[PDB]
């Protein structure tokens, strides 16, 4: 999944995949994971800092029949086997419970979105 | 940065 909205303040990749480490010190600063292992700084930043990680976990419902408790590859293997072919508009439970995410993704092909937006 |  995509941080959407967030940016790296060191290399400034933008709505990055992976982890997000959140600075506690740093006002309004995030770096991706890469730039997070590697040490890297910028600014008033240290790595002394304590950082929040944000990121996955959750269980999901299933847009479609409402089966409650998947997790995010387990949501994909149900959609993409029993909901394959429909086209009923539906909204994202995935972007929708992820900080920062879009809280109204909708998509009428959720197998593809899961695929292309939400890769395991 | 988050700008949302
Ligand atoms: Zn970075
Ligand atoms: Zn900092
Ligand atoms: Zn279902
Ligand atoms: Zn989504």
């Amino acid at each position: 999944s995509r941080h959407e909205g967030v940016s790296c303040d060191a290399c400034l990749k933008g709505n990055f995949r992976g982890r997000r480490y959140k600075c506690l010190i740093c006002y309004d600063y995030d770096l991706c994971a890469s730039c997070y292992e590697s040490g890297a700084t910028t600014t008033r930043h240290t790595t002394d800092h304590p950082m929040q990680c944000i990121g996955g976990g959750g269980s999901f419902t299933c847009p479609y029949c409402g089966k409650m408790g998947y997790t995010e590859t387990s949501l994909q293997e149900h959609v993409t086997s029993e909901h394959a072919e429909t086209s009923t508009e539906v909204i994202c439970p995935i972007c929708a419970a992820l900080p920062g995410g879009d809280p109204n993704h909708v998509t009428d092909d959720f197998a593809a979105h899961l695929t292309l937006e939400h890769r395991a | 940065r988050c700008k949302g």
